C-alpha cells in the first residue's frame, strides 16, 4: 500500500503557475490553455484515467484525453509507451513534467526514457542495478516483456 | 495503438 514514490505523485498543484512553461501548442490543444489552473487540469486527467478502459482499448483513452484534457493524441501515445501502458503513472509524467519544465520528465520511477531503455538492453550488471533501483523489478520485467513482443 | 493499457 505505502510506496517512497508517492513523493512524484503528491506534488503540490498550486505551485505549479499555469500554463508551464514546457506545455507548448505543440503538445497540447486550446482546450487546455482554457483550465484555470494546474488542480484543475490534474483533476480532469484523473476522471478521464479512472474511467473504465480495457487492456485493447488505447484509442478511446487517446481521444478522451484529446477531448476532454486537450492533450494531443501523438503526445498521449508517446507518454502511454513511456509508461509501459501504466495508466496510474499519468498525474505523475504531468506533475513531474510540469514542475521540472523536462518533457519527458528524466528521473521518475515508472516514465521509461531513451537512456533508461538503452540501459535494459545493454547486459550491463551496473547499468541495471541503477535501472532496476529506478523502476524496481517488476517494471523491469514488464519493459523486458514489450521489447521481447515488439511493442517498443 | 498496440501499448496494452492497464491499472
Amino acid at each position: 500500500d505505502f510506496s517512497n514514490e508517492d513523493i512524484y505523485d503528491n506534488i503540490d498543484p498550486d505551485t505549479i503557475s499555469f500554463p508551464p512553461k514546457i506545455a507548448t501548442t505543440d503538445l497540447f490543444l486550446p482546450l487546455f490553455f482554457h483550465f484555470g489552473s494546474t488542480r484543475q487540469f490534474m483533476d480532469k486527467l484523473h476522471e478521464v484515467i479512472s474511467g473504465d478502459y480495457e487492456p485493447s482499448q488505447a484509442e478511446k483513452l487517446v481521444q478522451d484525453l484529446c477531448d476532454e484534457t486537450g492533450i494531443r493524441k501523438n503526445f498521449s501515445t508517446s507518454i502511454l509507451t513511456c509508461l509501459s501502458g501504466d495508466l496510474m503513472v499519468f498525474p505523475r509524467y504531468f506533475l513531474n513534467m510540469f514542475k521540472d519544465n523536462v518533457n519527458p520528465p528524466p528521473n521518475v520511477p515508472g516514465i521509461w526514457t531513451h537512456d533508461d531503455d538503452e540501459s535494459l538492453k545493454s547486459n550491463d550488471q551496473e547499468q541495471i542495478r541503477k535501472l532496476v533501483k529506478k523502476h524496481g523489478t517488476g517494471r523491469m520485467e514488464m519493459r523486458k516483456r514489450f521489447f521481447e513482443k515488439d511493442l517498443l | 495503438i498496440r501499448i496494452p493499457i492497464f491499472n
